[PDB]
């Protein structure tokens, strides 16, 4: 299973912004990876937010699964 | 929060530095490729005059 | 490097892998529902104290 | 592993005075033992 | 004779040199160590600044 | 309590501004260092064909 999770980090990088190959990012997948947010993070043109704001998007939304189950606070309902 | 017992994380942040001493120590230095810039000139100067002495 | 200038210059290539790592993990504890390992007392008394006393 | 011989030229340079972590390894096992001192007599 | 033959050795080296010159790189983002030729490296604690 | 949610992605959403004068920058960046590779590829001919 090591080559499976080895394989998502290697696979996903060079896909989501750079690398006959390292022009491939030069480009870049930013353009598949903007459209996303709405349109306002422009800036990924060589400082790349769509590449990095992903994994920290990630690592949010993984800690707020621990963090559930202490602050519970719902009622026998939903929302406001 | 006034934690305890710290048998935990110190063991794990000396693992950490043998990643940052691996990645770090692959860098690119603009000094250091400087430091190269005049090591072909000076030898090629004198082999101008190796054949200076070769022939006179 | 400028101040030491000396040949203590080669434990300066470490001194930048220090300020990376706590320079981004109290750079990604400002996320919403993140945790900081350097807000743990534990491994700060393993930062100092093994690079502290490696100087006297 | 090749974890070694890539910095191993890097260790016995500045692991003479960097690697005593003697002292650190004496004070953690001490606070181990007054935690738990302390709740041995809770 | 021997004056015309060592500039020709002068001249034949300069000819290699040029053409090894050419050989380092294909492209502006070639390689990292066919540039590591003519731009030096060293052993520990060569580059002072 | 995660109304700090959102001005902790407000701010970063004011430096995506200046994440577009960041580009320029990064563009700046190594055209000194690929040129300061075009200097030796340039000098090291030119010195020795006239030599010979």
């Amino acid at each position: 299973a090591s080559v499976v999770p080895l394989k998502d980090r290697r696979l996903l990088e060079v896909k989501l912004g750079e690398l006959d190959f390292t022009p491939s990012g030069i480009a870049g997948a930013f353009q598949r990876g903007y459209y996303r947010y709405y349109n306002k993070y422009v800036n990924v043109k060589k400082g790349s937010v769509a590449g990095l704001s992903m994994v920290l998007a990630a690592y949010v939304v993984f800690n707020y699964c621990r963090s559930y189950k202490e602050l519970k606070h719902e009622r026998l309902r939903k929302y406001h | 929060d006034t934690s305890t017992w710290f048998i935990t994380i110190t063991s794990m942040i000396m693992t950490l530095f043998i990643l940052f001493q691996l990645k770090i120590s692959n860098y690119s230095y603009p000094a250091s490729p400087e430091s190269i810039e005049l090591k072909t000139q000076k030898h090629s100067t004198p082999w101008e005059m190796k054949w200076t002495k070769i022939y006179l | 490097m400028a101040i030491h200038n000396q040949k203590g210059q080669t434990w300066s290539l470490m001194l930048m892998s220090l300020i990376m790592f706590i320079g981004s993990t109290n750079i990604l504890g400002l996320l919403p529902h993140s945790f900081t390992p350097t807000t743990q007392l534990s491994m700060n008394l393993g930062m100092a104290i093994p690079l502290w006393s490696a100087t006297v | 592993q090749f974890q070694f011989t890539g910095i191993k030229k890097y260790f016995n340079s500045y692991t003479l005075t960097g690697r005593m972590n003697c002292v650190l390894a004496t004070y953690g096992g001490i606070a181990l033992l007054v935690l738990y001192f302390k709740l041995r007599s809770k | 004779a021997e004056f015309l033959s060592l500039s020709k050795a002068r001249i034949e080296a300069y000819e290699k040199e040029l053409e090894k010159m050419k050989n380092i790189i294909p492209f502006d983002q070639m390689t990292i160590e066919d540039l590591n030729e003519v731009f030096p490296e060293t052993k520990l604690d060569k580059k002072k600044y | 309590e995660t109304f700090s949610a959102i001005s902790t992605i407000g701010v970063l959403v004011y430096i995506v501004k200046k994440y577009g004068a960041s580009i320029g920058a990064f563009a700046d960046k190594l055209n000194e260092q690929k040129i300061a590779q075009l200097e030796e590829v340039k000098q090291a001919s030119i010195k020795q064909i006239q030599d010979a």
